[PDB]
């Protein structure tokens, strides 16, 4: 498996914000005693992104130019990576 | 034969996991002479090892040579009783007078602000990994237990719980018998009735 | 809150498991009651068995 | 697990392993050595279950037809056995199961029911008709099937 | 140098697991067989010569393990595991006896004969009495048992001593 | 938990495992048709939990070096499981490296993990799978060999005089010491060496090298076992009682607004 | 009759127990060098710890442990039974250090057979 | 590969590991389980419909006395030996006295394949050959031996099959004796073992002492049928058959029963965090159990035609051996009471069913202790129903108990505790409704061991029709569950 690692999705024109990214499911049966799952959200990381999200949190609800960042479609949503702390 | 291991060295199997070092787990990817030597370089960290080290060489060489060539004046056997591989231990672990006191309270203060406290939010820290390692489904945590359990000690137990049990148990007993011999029977003492 | 409605998640019941629980194998018990009932008035009997025989000998 | 025939033969007393030449089996038929790897009970779920896999894939024929036979195989060998030995009690059982046997049913009588309350009690039976007749699914009870006469 | 484990026998694989379980198998076909068709579907001789085959690796194994694997707790188990099976064997005439005594004890008995006092000479023992039992042979023969009984024990404590 | 493999192969509609398992069990009708009911949420890692345990985090969570870590990639699921994950770590952190700073010099350092669990039954404490051997070098070792027996008692047992049991005689001897020293002048007997027992002490700590001879650094690392069903704690010399109680009150306290919001049902 | 015999002397007033974080009860099991080791307690060690059966531990070798029901501080560890190859070539005089500084050597480079 | 197909044959075939060994014995019992539950189905729809609906004649109902016949082995010497003696005795015994293997590595390997030939034999002669043993699981002569529908060698295979299986029990039972006294750990006591421990020592004495008379009996069963003895024909004593059998024949119940405790004990302290309440007490009854049931054989024969002072005698030691039972009982609910047992496990509730099932068939069970009231009751449904709610319904929950409990350490994942709840809900329910009423079917009057009844017996038999639909249900649940532990996901997808 290999997808998206989570983003940002944040809206211009109300300036409103949130993180977003893709979760597998699967039928639920019985579980495994030595497995401890590992990052399935942001997969081949060490989970960084909970941090970054939190301390860009700050900046986004402060209130962002978006219009550095590319835009979702034809709506007013723009991804921002959680790949890096965002400073701006 | 595929990968046949080379040599006898350590490996993590079933039956041996090792002695985890948990300063390199708390202190990953930081530096631990900002503890232990705080305020010293690299090259002031050497510098001051090799003068440590010559020191501490030349001491030693000086008490060997004490030690190895000095008259004895007086010969220390100690007591023991017959059969004891070692003599006790002369020293004792319990003040005796206040001066004693007021220093090993102060040794405690120090100790419970340095070195207690952090024992105590590690081993909480350890618990509630547990739970969480054991949770979402892999075992059975909060099945039962939590902080709102009633524990409660042997005496208590016993005087409030299991006595009033039995004593219910008693009263249900004697209430059934009577009560099951009349619906069989229609009677108290007389066994089945319009027939004896 | 993870898992189906009637099953959940390894060692962990859904919620509210116990009534969604007796609700369910009640409902097998009625249909195995409803089985059982349409075997016996529809499957193999014997003439002794009748409301005129049996009404005839049940009076003496 | 690999071998760990490199360690024994420069290990200690390599004399006991002169045998491994000749016909033998490694796991089963030599002397353990002290740095032989740790043999578990079931391979498969010890090497699956830390990964987080279970041992068997249904998606793959081999594995679902092992699991199949570990789980089914040996009932339904057996099932089918007793099916070709007595054919008749089978058939008997399908004729049955599905209404087509009636012992000594008629068209439009009604037959006791009771489901509990002890032995046939006229203060609890209630009779029943046919509700396949009812509803014109059946108007005729087969005739030529098996019949235990002097029963 | 070797590395020392556990004074338990740790134990090894042996053909021995399924072998006497077919040996087993093999005389009960054998018997069914013999009952069915009244013939031998293989010579007895043969029979008994795989019998007696099979049954030749435990001497080996217990040599080669007494020479390498023993100690008191392996001889203690050993000796504990005879003592059980002497108890099996003495259970199993235990369970003969009482085959053979439930008729005799029982005294009252029809029987084809006459049996009463005053009727002929010798009609008065012939319940009591089964005289063709061949008496004098059996006790010779209990006298060559007891010479083997007290020789065996006399030797057995002089090479203890 | 669970590890899903691929995605891809098994999200298709019709499929080898669907049949199987609807053949032999695990699959049905009930899934194809009502998959609201039968498979529903599903079992995975929760982004909006995630999300909300990461921004009801204070900055503790800048302050740890959890993500360097060699468990760092478990970070999900105990930001997921363990609510108040970030703030419970920075405090075990910052208490290892106030250990680490003391003026003591040897450090102290609990370890905990899925050894330290005491057990009455043997089979407990192996690995699941069990090993195909085990035991092979001999059972457990009780920890009252190392007691004295109870000797009027077993004089007694075996019907001895044991009058003088308590009384012995004195023994003053240089022929029962091996341990000889010079210490200014008088030399001391003290003591025999026993062999590995006499040796525990360096046997358990590692010294820091850099640390000179008179300000001495060694780390230990001492494992703890418990029996988990005990339910009060004894930590002899480490951890007083009082100070345990403080720190239960302290713990309970403050992780409580990651606690509050949640039923337990 | 144990629970109502008397101490001997006042020493237990003053001195560090048996099981102290200075005086450990320091155990020995045989196995193999690094294989965790199998100890355990009788039970009741303390007023407050289960006492009707033995309750088992498993611990690293080498290290201090501390069992906190008790609150006792062990040091379980192992000493490797290596003896000589027993097939009657075994030494009848004292012997030196050289051929078994060989087989040592071998056996921590390499690992030796088992016993079994 | 030869070489890979070869290593696994031998490895599980030659081998002498307690471990494989016990597993290979769990996996025998299962199977054994299934068979004998597919054959008390075709019993059920016998009994649940009216006009001999399956067997069509009267002549044929000797189809329905096999049937009856090896449900009833197959259950008990075939399903729960191997499973609550084999399977666990194997795999926990030494384990649980720290020691490496049972004493007799070889003979364990021989049992369990002795286990195997009496399988195949029993199987092919009831399966592959033409008029079985009819005869009932007591194989009663002059019926087992002069009978026309008893004339094959299908019947002397069936005897020779319960030689072979008394053989590997005596074997069984003499390793766990040997292996638990000179095997423990240093500092364990023989008395402070663990409980299971216990229990198997006293099952163990109890295998070897009875078993022997078991096979004096069997071979005078074959000597009556070949050599044309008259051991038990009408110049016989088809009583001393019966002594001899029953003699057997009750220790066989204790063997089955006793390590279900044991079990059960050993799984209580491990779910609740406590230690049992009275361990003493529980061994001692445990030992006292087993003592007991060795002088009380005859209360199955209460109508044979005993002496009067006899059957005063055996009323009397039934009871004696009554009362230790209630001992233990009272320290199971005094064990569970002030414990921390999981609340949403199919242990804990499989634990309550037993326990409540166990003291329902007890008590059934001491109404037939009496000699008196034995003659009303004997050789009807009211003793089908006691030993069933005792075997099929304490017995086997707690195998249950162990099966829920020890799946996740032998396998290493987890349990599915919802789909394992229905399981056991519906298994506790049907059973209730298939046994239940057959204890009122036999105080009106039901006779056992036949096909066709009276009318007047319609209700018990339509609510035992009930519970074999639900029976159904419940253990396809169950083999459908076990499928689904062993085998990965089936669905996944991104939400
Ligand atoms: C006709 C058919 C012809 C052949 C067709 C092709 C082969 C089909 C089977 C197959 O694929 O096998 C390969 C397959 C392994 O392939 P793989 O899985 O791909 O690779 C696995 C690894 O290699 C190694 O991984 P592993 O070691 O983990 O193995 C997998 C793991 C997987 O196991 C599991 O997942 C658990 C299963 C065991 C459970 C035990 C725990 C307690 C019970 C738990 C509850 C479940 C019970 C079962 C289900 C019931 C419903 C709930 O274990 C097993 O599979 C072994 C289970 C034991 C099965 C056989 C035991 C010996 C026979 C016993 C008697 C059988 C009945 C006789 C009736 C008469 O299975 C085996 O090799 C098993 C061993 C087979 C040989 C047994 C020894 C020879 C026996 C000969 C005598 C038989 C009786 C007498 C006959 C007459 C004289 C000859
Ligand atoms: C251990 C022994 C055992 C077990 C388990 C059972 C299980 C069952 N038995 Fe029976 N039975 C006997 C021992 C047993 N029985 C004996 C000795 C006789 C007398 C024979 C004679 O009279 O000659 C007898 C006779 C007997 C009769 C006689 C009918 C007649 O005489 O008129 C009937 C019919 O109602 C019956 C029904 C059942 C049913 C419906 C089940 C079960 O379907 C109900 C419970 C079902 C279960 C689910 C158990 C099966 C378990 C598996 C699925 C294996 C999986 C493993 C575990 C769950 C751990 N049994
Ligand atoms: C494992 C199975 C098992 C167990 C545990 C038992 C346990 C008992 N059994 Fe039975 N039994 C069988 C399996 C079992 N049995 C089988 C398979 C048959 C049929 C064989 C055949 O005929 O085919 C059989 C047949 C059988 C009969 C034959 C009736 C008949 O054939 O005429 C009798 C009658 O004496 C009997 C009695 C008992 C008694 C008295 C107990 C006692 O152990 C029960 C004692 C338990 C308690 C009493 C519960 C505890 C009670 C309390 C909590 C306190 C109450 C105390 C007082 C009021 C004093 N059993
Ligand atoms: C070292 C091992 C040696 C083994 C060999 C035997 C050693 C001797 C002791 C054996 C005791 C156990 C077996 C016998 C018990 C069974 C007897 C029996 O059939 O009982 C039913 C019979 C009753 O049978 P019945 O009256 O029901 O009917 C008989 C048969 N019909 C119906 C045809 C009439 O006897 C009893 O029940 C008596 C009470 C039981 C106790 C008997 C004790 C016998 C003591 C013998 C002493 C002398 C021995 C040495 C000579
Ligand atoms: C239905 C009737 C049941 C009762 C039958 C009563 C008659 C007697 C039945 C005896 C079977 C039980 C034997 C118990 C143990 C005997 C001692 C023993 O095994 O010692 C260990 C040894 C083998 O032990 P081992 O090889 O497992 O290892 C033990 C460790 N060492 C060897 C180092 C001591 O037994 C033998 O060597 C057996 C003797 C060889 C010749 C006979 C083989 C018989 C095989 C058994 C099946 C027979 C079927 C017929
Ligand atoms: C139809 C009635 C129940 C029939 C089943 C009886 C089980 C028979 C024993 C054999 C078990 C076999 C397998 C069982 C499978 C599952 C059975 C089952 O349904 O179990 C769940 C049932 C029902 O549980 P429940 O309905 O109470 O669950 C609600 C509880 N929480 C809060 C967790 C959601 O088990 C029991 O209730 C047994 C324990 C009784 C204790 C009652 C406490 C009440 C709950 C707390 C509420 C708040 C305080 C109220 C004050 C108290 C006054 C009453
Ligand atoms: C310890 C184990 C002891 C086992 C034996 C306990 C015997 C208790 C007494 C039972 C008894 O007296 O049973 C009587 C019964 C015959 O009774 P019945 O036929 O009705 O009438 C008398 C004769 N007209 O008698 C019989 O049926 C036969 C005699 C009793 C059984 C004898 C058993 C001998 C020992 C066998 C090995 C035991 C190994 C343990
Ligand atoms: C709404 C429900 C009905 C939907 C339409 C009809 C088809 C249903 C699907 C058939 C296959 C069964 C589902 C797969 C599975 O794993 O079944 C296990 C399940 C046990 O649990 P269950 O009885 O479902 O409890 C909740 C009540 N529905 O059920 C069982 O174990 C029941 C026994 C097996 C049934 C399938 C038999 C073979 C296939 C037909
Ligand atoms: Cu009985
Ligand atoms: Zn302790």
């Amino acid at each position: 498996m290999n997808h998206e690692r989570p983003w940002v999705f944040l809206n211009k024109v109300t300036g409103k914000w949130g993180a977003c990214g893709w979760q597998p499911f699967w039928k639920a049966t019985s579980q495994s005693l030595n497995y401890i799952p590992d990052n399935f959200i942001a997969l081949r990381t060490n989970g960084s992104w909970v941090r970054n999200l939190w301390q860009s949190s700050k900046v986004l609800d402060r209130g962002l130019n978006a219009s550095g960042y590319p835009t979702v479609g034809t709506t007013d949503w723009v991804r921002i990576p959680l790949d890096a702390p965002l400073e701006a | 034969l595929g990968h046949m291991r080379v040599g006898a060295l350590w490996q993590s199997n079933a039956n041996s996991r090792g002695l985890p070092n948990l300063l390199k787990e708390v202190m990953a990817a930081e530096p631990i002479y900002p503890y232990t030597h705080p305020g010293l370089s690299a090259k002031q960290i050497l510098w001051n090892t090799k003068f440590n080290l010559k020191l501490e060489k030349d001491l030693i060489s000086i008490a060997e040579s004490a030690v190895q060539s000095q008259t004895v004046n007086k010969v220390v056997i100690p007591t023991m009783l017959t059969g004891d591989v070692n003599p006790k231990s002369p020293a004792s672990v319990v003040a005796k007078d206040k001066y004693q006191l007021a220093k090993q309270m102060a040794e405690f203060q120090y100790k419970k602000s340095y070195f207690e406290k952090p024992w105590g939010y590690m081993f909480a820290y350890y618990c509630d990994e547990d739970r969480a390692r054991l949770c979402g489904g892999i075992g059975y945590v909060g099945h039962h237990g939590g902080g709102d359990a009633e524990i409660l000690s042997y005496t208590e137990y016993v005087s409030t719980v299991v006595y009033p049990t039995i004593f219910y148990m008693a009263i249900t007993f004697v209430v059934s018998l009577f009560l099951m011999y009349y619906y069989i029977y229609g009677t108290f003492f007389s066994s089945t009735r319009n027939r004896f | 809150d993870k898992g189906g409605f009637f099953f959940g998640v390894g060692t962990q019941l859904p919620r509210n498991f116990f009534p969604k629980f007796l609700a369910t194998t009640s409902a097998i018990m009625g249909v195995t009651y409803g089985l059982v009932w349409l075997y016996n008035a529809a499957g193999p009997r014997a003439k002794t068995q009748t409301r005129k025989w049996k009404e005839l000998e049940s009076e003496d | 697990h690999g071998s760990n025939l490199y360690n024994r033969v420069h290990g200690n007393l390599p004399q006991l392993y002169v045998e491994q030449l000749y016909n033998t089996d490694e796991i089963l038929d030599t002397v353990p050595h002290s740095s032989d790897p740790v043999h578990h009970m079931f391979p498969k779920c010890a090497a699956a279950s830390p990964l987080g896999f279970r041992p068997y894939d249904n998606n793959k024929l081999w594995d679902a037809f092992v699991l199949w036979a570990i789980v089914y195989g040996v009932t339904t060998i057996f099932c089918v056995l007793h099916i070709l030995k007595y054919p008749q009690i089978w058939k008997h059982l399908f004729e049955t199961l599905t209404f087509q046997y009636t012992y000594q049913r008629e068209i439009g009588e009604e037959y006791v029911w009771q489901y509990g309350g002890g032995g046939l009690n006229p203060a609890k039976w209630r009779f029943v008709k046919s509700p396949l007749e009812e509803l014109g699914l059946v108007t005729e009870y087969r005739s030529d099937l098996d019949y235990p006469d002097d029963l | 140098m070797i590395l020392n484990t556990n004074i338990n026998y740790g134990g090894r694989n042996s053909r021995l697991c399924y072998l006497i379980p077919l040996m087993v198998h093999t005389i009960f076909l054998y018997l069914a067989y013999l009952i069915y068709y009244n013939i031998n579907l293989i010579n007895i001789y043969l029979l008994l010569i795989i019998i007696i085959f099979i049954n030749i690796e435990w001497p080996l194994v217990i040599i080669y393990e007494y020479i390498y694997l023993t100690n008191y707790n392996i001889q203690n188990n050993l000796l504990y595991n005879i003592a059980t099976f002497i108890f099996l064997e003495i259970l199993l005439f235990i369970g003969f006896y009482w085959l053979y005594i439930n008729n005799i004890i029982h005294y009252p008995n029809n029987l084809p004969y006459n049996n009463n006092i005053a009727v002929n000479l010798l009609d008065h023992l012939n319940h009591n009495n089964n005289t063709d039992i061949c008496l004098y042979i059996i006790l010779h023969n209990l006298l060559l048992l007891l010479y083997v009984t007290l020789i065996l024990q006399l030797v057995h404590r002089y090479v203890q001593l | 938990g669970t590890n899903p493999g691929d995605i891809a192969l098994n999200s298709k509609r019709f499929t080898v495992g669907k049949f199987v398992a609807w053949a032999c069990g695990g699959w049905g009708l009930k899934d194809w048709i009502f998959p609201s009911l039968f498979i529903g949420r599903g079992d995975g890692p929760d982004f909006d939990r995630i999300v909300k345990h990461t921004l009801q985090s204070s900055s503790a969570i800048e302050k740890v070096n959890w993500f360097d870590s060699p468990f760092a990639c478990y970070t999900e699921w105990f930001v997921e499981h363990f609510p108040g994950f970030f703030d419970s770590r920075y405090r075990f952190e910052m208490s290892a490296k106030t250990i680490l700073a003391n003026k003591y010099p040897i450090k102290d350092f609990p370890v905990v993990d899925m050894r330290s669990w005491r057990s009455s039954r043997l089979f407990d404490l192996f690995e699941v799978p069990h090993p195909e051997h085990t035991f092979v070098f001999g059972g457990p070792v009780l920890l009252n060999t190392e007691a004295k027996r109870a000797e009027r008692l077993e004089q007694e047992w075996h019907g001895k005089d044991g009058t003088f049991v308590d009384v012995h005689p004195l023994n003053v001897a240089t022929e029962s010491h091996t341990e000889v020293s010079v210490i200014g002048g008088i030399k001391v007997y003290n003591g025999v060496w026993q062999g590995g027992k006499d040796s525990w002490k360096r046997d358990s700590a590692k010294p820091e090298l850099t640390a000179p001879f008179h300000s001495p650094i060694w780390y230990r690392n001492m494992f703890i076992v418990k029996n988990a069903d005990q339910l009060v704690e004894h930590f002899g010399e480490n951890l007083s009682d009082e100070t345990w109680q403080e720190v239960r009150k302290e713990h309970l306290a403050f992780h409580e607004r990651f606690h509050k919001d949640y039923s337990f049902a | 009759m144990y629970e109502d015999e008397p101490y001997i002397g006042v020493d237990h007033l003053y001195e560090a127990h048996k099981g102290s974080k200075e005086n450990p009860v320091v155990v020995e099991a045989i196995g193999v060098h690094g294989n965790d080791v199998f100890t355990g307690c009788l039970g009741g060690c303390h007023k407050d710890a289960a006492d009707a059966v033995a309750y088992y531990t498993i611990v690293p070798p080498n290290t201090l442990a501390v069992c906190i029901d008790c609150g006792i501080h062990f040091v379980a560890r192992i000493n490797e039974q290596l003896t000589f190859w027993p097939d009657g070539t075994q030494p009848w005089e004292k012997v030196d250090f050289k051929a078994v500084e060989g087989f040592l050597y071998k056996h921590y480079k390499y690992g030796s057979p088992l016993m079994i | 590969m030869i070489n890979n197909i070869m290593h696994m044959i031998n490895k599980y075939t030659l081998t002498t590991s307690h471990k494989i060994i016990g597993i290979l014995y769990g996996y025998m019992g299962y199977i054994a389980g299934i068979l004998g539950y597919i054959i008390s189905m075709l019993i059920r729809m016998e009994l649940n419909t009216q006009g001999l609906a399956i067997v069509r004649k009267v002549k044929e109902v000797t189809i329905y006395n096999n049937w009856i016949t090896i449900h009833g082995l197959i259950m008990l010497f075939v399903f729960i030996m191997p499973v609550g003696i084999g399977f666990y005795g194997n795999y926990l015994i030494p384990m649980l006295i720290g020691t490496s293997e049972l004493s007799m590595p070889r003979m364990n390997g021989i049992s369990f394949w002795m286990l195997i030939v009496g399988v195949v034999i029993f199987v092919i002669s009831n399966v592959l050959m033409s008029k079985p043993i009819s005869s009932g699981w007591t194989l009663y002569p002059p019926l087992s031996t002069r009978d026309a529908d008893n004339i094959g060698v299908n019947i002397d295979l069936s005897l020779l099959v319960v030689h072979v299986l008394g053989i590997s029990s005596t074997i069984g039972s003499v390793n766990y004796i040997t292996t638990n006294k000179y095997n423990r750990h240093v500092g364990l006591t023989f008395m402070n073992i663990n409980i299971y421990n216990f229990s198997i020592i006293v099952t163990s004495i109890l295998l070897i002492g009875s078993l022997p008379i078991l096979g004096v009996a069997i071979t005078g069963l074959l000597l009556d049928r070949n050599i044309n003895s008259t051991i038990y024909d009408v110049i016989g004593d088809p009583v001393l058959y019966q002594h001899l059998f029953w003699f057997f024949g009750h220790p066989e119940v204790y063997v089955i029963i006793l390590p279900v405790f044991g079990l059960t004990s050993l799984i209580l302290t491990s779910i609740i965090h406590k230690d049992i309440f009275g361990r003493e007490g529980m061994m001692y009854c445990i030992i006292s159990i087993g003592v007991v049931g060795y002088f009380v054989w005859a209360h199955h024969m209460f109508t044979v035609g005993l002496d009067i002072d006899s059957r005063s005698y055996f009323s009397i030691a039934t009871s004696i051996i009554s009362i230790p039972t209630s001992v233990k009982m009272f320290s199971y609910i005094n064990t569970w009471a002030s414990g921390r047992g999981f609340r949403g496990n199919n242990s804990s509730w499989s634990f309550f069913s037993f326990l409540i099932c166990f003291c329902f068939g007890g008590f059934t069970g001491l109404l037939l202790s009496s000699g008196s009231l034995d003659i009303m009751l004997h050789d009807t449904y009211f003793v089908v129903g006691h030993f069933h709610t005792v075997l099929s319904l304490a017995a086997t929950f707690g195998l249950l108990i162990a099966h829920y409990f020890f799946l996740p350490i032998i396998f290493s994942y987890s349990i599915f505790e919802s789909f394992s709840f229905y399981h056991t809900f519906l298994l506790l329910v049907g059973a209730l409704l298939v046994f239940y009423p057959m204890h009122l079917a036999g105080l009106s009057g039901m006779a056992r061991r036949v096909p066709e009844y009276a009318d007047i017996f319609i209700p018990f038999m339509t609510v035992g029709f009930h519970g074999t639909f639900l029976l159904i249900f419940s253990t396809l649940t169950f083999i459908r569950s076990y499928f689904q532990f062993l085998s990965h996901i089936n669905h996944s997808n991104y939400l």
